[PDB]
């Protein structure tokens, strides 16, 4: 693995103190769309002193962390890993979580009760 | 003071330690009633025991072994 | 990055009783919490003094 | 003012940058679309 | 030229804190915090424009 | 009006300037920041300055409470909030309020309360 | 240029034909409060001060002790 | 066992009898919808998923049309695009112009599908206009604005099926149909803040997060939920110094998309009564102080008291990090005193079951395994309150299958059907001998849940004796391929504490301490700490436990730190830090690492990776994040937990009590929040909550 | 632009490690020949052997780099830096970027231990 962190122009502080995270974005519980859940995002863990603080004056969110808004998209997981250790970065990788396939029937809703009903559907 | 050791669950280089578990747990507990035992398991782990003496001094051995009397010997060695 | 070199710490209490939590890293856009009045800041000493103070 | 020059320092902002790219669509917005490949330059289906 | 927050007839602040002016602003001059007030009406607690980074689009 | 200046110093402002507006003295949001709060926080820079030419622009929460309540005989009350001297589309989007519960139901854009009678 | 009334300011710059005493009752906007007209106080000590409209975002604890 | 068909030219194989929408999701084909959901029943209300099917005259609803072989499905038919525009325009006619004031601005399903599939313009311009629906006060947690409802039945299907609260419903015909309680009845359930992520439009929405923020502004962060037994997955949305809401990301094992009420609405107490500076007691008054002041006061008081051994108590509490427990255990044992206890009553001794053999104190069947259950019984617990997601699991498996329940303890009001057995250990042993030896011996996949509320009972070892004898004697409950003895643990810290070995010895329970350390540890009483003792409280916000202290030290809460957490199942999971600790709070292991230097202890780590290495030295199943291992030691562990309390503890006739008094205020954050404060009073037994 | 600048070099990439070592040593000679015109040109406080120790230190940063392409990109960046410094294009404020250490003492309270890093939480 060639070490490109000396020829990128990035400081040594970023490659030696900052840990970064590769993750695939979760499907939102809000809406039924799944489009932003395919690319692998690369995202920096926050610094606890440098993350954000409110201003004296008006209360603007001021920051000294500069990688807080940078976020990368990759097609592949191995793309993100190859780029991340090619730039010499400490990374954690988060495995995705898909839904378990369960067979659904509409005729499931009204099957015959032999004993206690134990449920009342509505529709 | 207390002692803890680490296995891998599937039979790669830890079955002699594992039957040393299954027959010598109850013997070791009344051998040392003062002393707690922690046994822990995960698929990738080399069989290792740590023991913690008083004021936070601990040390470890590796259990690259093929005999129950041998791990017996190793934990004999380490509690001293 | 920048750092508070004038401060021994972050959280500084003054003797009057005021609690002062310094914010952020060092440098221009952050605040230590102290309020200072420099008389004669026009002066030859005072220009350097409040240059080092407001830094 | 001490060195009487401009100095270059590590960066710090009075208002942090807020990107609103987080908050894009969750439905894929455009279809695949049609082709304008001519029938001269695509592979023949057999038979 | 400069900015103004208008009011209704019979004096009501008009800003229902929909964050649209903040979402569209090409130079990120708008900053708003919004809270539900005592009436249950939706208003801005905080509205702010930096006129040094405003571009008059 | 004397407020403590984080040190036991009490600083003194006229009481016409501790009101949120000349309509209402108290604050109308749970994070509205009282005028005593603001002046307690940064009076380092209200020094040598006139409090008179500060804006003071007339809180609307009580300018909406003195408007009369409209009465509708039907079931639903229509609202746009437009003027009808202005050539164009002003006011808010047109929303329809149900007036069935006891009391007055307010428009969520303008605040004009409607009641069924 | 800051000392001209707003309705007149649009007229001086050739925006409107009809001067703001010439316009009828229908164009004059309805208000429930008085008008006062501050021109501009730049360099004047009545210059504007900006501040935080809201209180600090995270509360701190009121110290409460207890004798056990 | 499978069926192969064609959607859009794609050829797809799916299990027999499934839905056509599941075939479309398997083939990658995007089909829009409004009243279909994975964890809910199928309804054909919203008419959005119409699809072109060969050998069908009309476009069929893809969510309730079952899969058949030889099937040719088209979604890009001109008829299907026309049908989607038609049904969209039909939906939009009575839906009010509330998009600048609706809370689902960039998160509205209706709105994002109206661009992609709906009509450009609108023809709705009558004088008579849209209908208007009366607002319906449900409760204090759910804001309810029902002009913008589309009648997707989804809330009603959910509170019918899974939440077990049948108070919701649909009352009326035509446009005068409404979705609410008909009487204006208040809705309780243990998960009622989950209906507001479920509604696709903003008709049911968040009340403390009414109009505060806006989804294109929010920064999302994937963390782990403390103040829950199961340790569910969340989604922290942050403006950046403040925290707005948590919202569940999916995991089919730990929470199955559905999350606790108490987990959700405790973001209010995250930011209201926080410790931002260290404080030193002068005597009947605190003062706030310097770090050197507080930590040197701790060092000077250690040199003044001089506890030589077994007198430095260090008790942790409900929510702590595993790494902070590493720091605390290492500091006390390099001090020379394992007076190292847990917070609960009867926490001063070994908790009547083995720290030995992890399967003693864990939920040993998988949380995914309860779905396979046949006939299960619980002792001493209320799974409706503690791990309210496990109640959804039990009611869900009981609804789909033939499941048999009984309970030993207080008479609980389950969502599901329990049988009663008694209020006595004699009632227990009688029920084990009489009916359910036969039932649990007959059953294939039974299990037994043990609450940790009876672990905190002084008569615990009799219960563990009787259940260990039964599980060892019965070969069906305990065999090779699955394990059936199971326990629940109330707090997120108890499983990690029992992993690390955070429990006292028999010698350490005898002495009275001169210096007590509270790391969290909020439910201590006044009588539990001695009056001469120099106690110091390290915690993130002010509490009962903060009031007793001579020094308090602010810590980072679970949002502000990246942390390892272990649940009842045994999963190690990391929380990502969303924001930073405000004012002057720091990270919990770094504070202990710094106090050690003013004592005589140099802890061997000084960085986060060395904390991870020391954690792997404790046990390597805590660097193996979100994996579950089996146990080969299930036979040996039940015997080893049988031998200990055999005859040592006599079963007394004290009745089995309820573990928690209320649901809503049980730890340091939930007691600080005004949301739980005004929630526990409105979710007390009133006429608005009586079913009558 | 057919005529090029005075201290130009056509950028050329070496297939051998040793010919790049030849070019690197020639570059070091060019830098240290030009240290007195850098001291006169940028009106500096100090004397010429501090320019010379900085040139040597900036070369001992990159001594144990193995990969030949990364050493080629490093040599090209270094020759561009020499061409900027010798032609008086960089100004004194960016010439003194190289000396952040020398201009002043930045103050007291340099955090060395864990605790004085902790008392200001790394500031
Ligand atoms: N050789 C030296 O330089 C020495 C200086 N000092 C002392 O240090 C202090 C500052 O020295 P330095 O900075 O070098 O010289 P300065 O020029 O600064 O001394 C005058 C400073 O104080 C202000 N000043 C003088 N009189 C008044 C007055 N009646 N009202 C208001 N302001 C006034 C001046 O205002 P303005 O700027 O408008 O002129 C100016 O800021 C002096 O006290 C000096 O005695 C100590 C030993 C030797
Ligand atoms: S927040 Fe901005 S865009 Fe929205 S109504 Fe107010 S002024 Fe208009
Ligand atoms: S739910 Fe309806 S009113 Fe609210 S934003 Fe979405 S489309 Fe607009
Ligand atoms: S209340 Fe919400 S989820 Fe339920 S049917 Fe109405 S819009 Fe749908
Ligand atoms: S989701 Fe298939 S019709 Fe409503
Ligand atoms: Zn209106």
């Amino acid at each position: 693995v060639p070490a490109h962190e000396i020829v990128s122009g990035a400081p040594a502080e970023l490659s030696r103190n900052r840990v970064v995270r590769i993750y695939q974005q979760a499907k939102p519980a809000t809406q039924s769309g799944e489009y932003g859940t395919f690319a692998w995002r690369l995202d920096w863990d926050i610094v606890d002193v440098a993350n954000r603080w409110e201003n004296d004056l008006i209360g603007w969110q001021s920051s000294g962390d500069y990688m807080q808004a940078t976020q990368m998209k990759f097609t592949s997981k191995e793309s993100a890993i190859k780029f991340a250790n090619k730039q010499g970065w400490d990374f954690y990788i988060q495995e995705p979580h898909h839904r378990k396939f369960r067979v659904k029937q509409y005729a499931n809703n009204f099957v015959h009760s032999y004993g206690k009903l134990k449920h009342i559907r509505t529709k | 003071r207390e002692i803890r050791f680490h296995l891998c669950q599937n039979g790669s280089s830890s079955a002699p330690l594992r039957q040393f578990v299954k027959n010598q747990i109850g013997a070791f507990q009344k051998a040392n009633p003062s002393t707690k035992v922690l046994v822990r398991e995960a698929n990738g782990v080399k069989p290792i025991v740590f023991a913690r003496f008083d004021h936070g001094h601990e040390s470890k051995i590796g259990l690259d072994v093929s005999s129950e009397k041998e791990v017996a010997e190793r934990v004999k060695s380490l509690i001293e | 990055m920048n750092s508070f070199e004038n401060l021994a710490q972050d959280v500084n209490i003054t003797r009057s009783g005021k609690t002062l939590i310094a914010k952020g890293t060092g440098g221009r856009s952050s605040r230590t919490g102290y309020t200072a009045t420099v008389f004669g800041a026009n002066g030859f000493l005072g220009s350097y003094l409040t240059a080092k103070l407001a830094k | 003012e001490e060195k009487r020059r401009v100095v270059y320092e590590p960066l710090e902002l009075t208002q942090a940058f807020r990107n609103f790219s987080a908050g894009s669509t969750a439905w894929e917005p455009v279809g695949p679309g049609r082709d304008d490949r001519p029938d001269s330059f695509k592979l023949p289906t057999p038979k | 030229g400069e900015h103004a927050l208008r009011r209704y007839p019979s004096g009501e602040e008009r800003c229902i804190a929909c964050k649209l002016c903040e979402a569209i602003c090409p130079a990120l001059a708008i900053t708003i915090d919004a809270e539900e007030r005592i009436d249950g009406s939706r208003r801005t607690t905080k509205y702010d424009i930096d006129m040094t980074k405003c571009i008059y689009c | 009006k004397s407020i403590i200046s984080y040190n036991g110093n009490t600083i003194e402002i006229p009481e016409e300037y501790t009101k949120q507006a000349p309509n209402r003295d108290s604050t109308w949001a749970p994070a509205q920041a009282s005028k005593t709060e603001i002046y307690k926080n940064n009076m380092v820079r209200f020094e040598q300055k006139d409090l008179s030419k500060q804006p003071m622009p007339y809180a609307g929460i009580e300018l909406i409470a003195q408007q009369p309540v409209r009465f509708v005989h039907g079931n639903t009350a229509v609202c746009d909030g437009a003027n009808h001297n202005g050539p164009g589309a002003q006011g808010h989007p047109k929303i329809f309020i149900n007036v069935d519960a006891p009391g007055s139901h307010a428009c969520q854009y303008c605040g004009t309360r409607y009641e069924k009678e | 240029m800051s000392q001209v009334e707003p309705g007149w300011h649009f007229w001086l710059g050739y925006g409107v034909d009809t001067a703001p005493c010439n316009t009828p009752k229908e164009k004059l906007p309805i208000r429930a409060y008085p008008y006062k007209f501050q021109p501009n106080y730049t360099g004047t000590p009545g210059a504007f001060v900006t501040y935080n409209t809201l209180k600090p975002k995270i509360s701190a604890w009121e110290p409460v002790t207890k004798q056990r | 066992a499978e069926i192969e068909l064609t959607i859009d030219g794609h050829k797809v194989s799916i299990e027999a009898g499934s839905a056509l929408i599941q075939a479309c999701e398997k083939a990658g084909v995007t089909v829009p919808r409004y009243c279909y959901h994975d964890k809910l029943a199928i309804a054909g209300n919203c008419r959005m998923c119409l699809v072109d099917v060969e050998r069908a005259p009309k476009p069929v609803a893809s969510c309730a049309y079952p899969v058949a072989p030889g099937m040719v499905v088209r979604t890009d038919t001109e008829r299907v695009k026309q049908a989607r525009e038609n049904v969209m325009e039909m939906m939009l006619q009575n839906h009010p112009l509330d998009c600048p004031v609706c809370d689902q601005g960039g998160e509205c399903d209706l709105q994002d599908q109206s661009m992609r599939y709906g009509r450009d313009r609108g023809r709705f311009t009558e004088i008579t206009g849209k209908r208007s629906t009366e607002d319906k006060n449900i409760g204090p947690l759910v804001k309810t604005s029902m002009n913008r409802c589309i009648h997707c039945t989804r809330c009603v299907r959910f509170a019918n099926d899974i939440a077990g609260a049948p108070e919701l419903g649909s009352s009326g015909r035509g446009n005068d149909m409404q979705i609410g309680t008909y009487l204006e009845k208040n809705l309780n359930t243990e998960l009622s803040g989950n209906v507001i992520d479920l509604c696709p439009v903003g008709a049911l929405t968040n009340k403390p997060y009414a109009f505060r923020a806006r989804p294109w502004e929010l920064k999302k962060t994937e963390s782990i939920d403390v103040m829950d037994a199961v340790g569910s997955n969340i989604r922290i949305d942050s403006k950046g110094v403040e925290v707005m809401r948590v919202i569940p990301r999916v995991h089919e094992d730990v929470n199955e998309e559905w999350i606790n009420d108490k987990s959700r609405f405790a973001c209010d107490g995250l930011k209201t009564q926080r410790l931002t500076t260290p404080l030193i007691r002068v005597g009947d008054k605190f003062v706030n102080a310097t770090w050197d002041d507080a930590l040197s006061t701790i060092a000077k008081a250690y040199q003044q008291k001089a506890p030589k051994g077994d007198e430095f108590k260090a008790v942790a509490g409900a929510l702590v990090e595993v790494e902070s427990m590493v720091a605390l255990k290492d500091m006390t044992n390099a001090l020379g005193s394992e007076n190292t206890t847990t917070d609960t009553p009867n926490g001063n001794s070994a908790p009547a079951h083995g720290i030995t053999f992890r399967s003693n104190y864990l939920f040993n069947s998988s949380i995914a395994g309860i779905e396979d259950a046949d006939a299960i019984l619980l002792v001493g617990t209320n799974p409706r309150r503690e791990a309210a997601v496990m109640n959804a699991r039990i009611r869900k498996a009981w609804l789909r299958q033939e499941l048999e329940i009984a309970s030993v303890g207080p008479t609980l009001d389950a969502t599901f059907d329990v049988a009663e057995l008694g209020n006595t250990h004699a009632d227990l042993e009688k029920a084990l001998s009489g009916e359910f030896g036969e039932v649990l011996k007959n059953a294939k996949n039974p299990l037994i849940i043990v609450g940790s509320g009876i672990t905190d009972r002084e008569d615990a070892g009799a219960f563990f004796n009787t259940i260990g004898k039964f599980v060892e004697s019965t070969p069906s409950v305990l065999n090779e391929n699955w394990n059936g003895y199971n326990v629940l643990q109330r707090s997120a810290s108890r499983a990690g504490a029992y992993d690390i070995g955070f429990t006292p010895s028999d010698e350490a329970s005898k002495t009275t301490p001169k210096m007590v350390w509270l790391l969290g540890a909020d439910e201590v009483a006044a009588s539990d700490i001695p009056a001469d003792a120099f106690v110091v409280y390290q915690g993130h916000n002010g509490d009962v436990g903060a009031q007793f202290a001579d020094v308090v030290l602010p810590g980072a809460a679970y949002t502000e730190k990246a942390g390892t957490y272990v649940n009842t199942e045994g999963r190690s999971q990391i929380s990502r830090a969303a924001t930073g600790p405000p004012g002057g709070a720091r990270e919990d292991w770094k504070i202990l690492r710094a106090v050690s230097e003013y004592l005589g202890v140099a802890l061997p780590y000084e960085d986060a990776y060395e904390v991870r290495d020391r954690l792997a030295e404790i046990s390597p199943s805590l660097v193996r994040y979100d994996l579950v291992e089996p146990t080969v030691f299930g036979d040996v562990a039940v015997q080893h937990s049988l031998v200990g309390p055999n005859g040592s503890v006599t079963p007394s006739s004290a009745p089995l009590t309820e573990t928690i008094e209320n649901f809503y205020m049980t730890d340091s954050i939930s007691r600080s929040s005004p949301t739980m404060a005004k929630s526990s009073i409105a979710f007390n037994k009133d006429n608005k909550k009586n079913q009558a | 632009a057919i005529i090029a600048t005075a201290f130009a070099e056509t950028v050329k990439f070496s297939g051998s490690k040793q010919e790049l070592q030849k070019r690197t040593l020639a570059l070091y000679r060019q830098f240290l020949r030009g240290a007195p015109t850098f001291a006169d040109l940028y009106e500096v406080q100090f004397s010429i052997p501090t320019i010379r120790t900085k040139i040597r230190q900036e070369f001992e940063r990159h001594r144990f780099v193995d990969d030949l392409s990364i050493q080629n990109v490093l040599y090209a960046k270094g020759h561009m830096e020499y061409q900027e410094c010798i032609n008086a294009w960089k100004q004194q404020a960016q010439f003194l970027k190289y000396f952040p250490e020398e201009d002043d003492i930045q103050g007291r309270h340099q955090p060395s231990n864990f605790v004085d890093k902790f008392l200001k939480n790394r500031a």
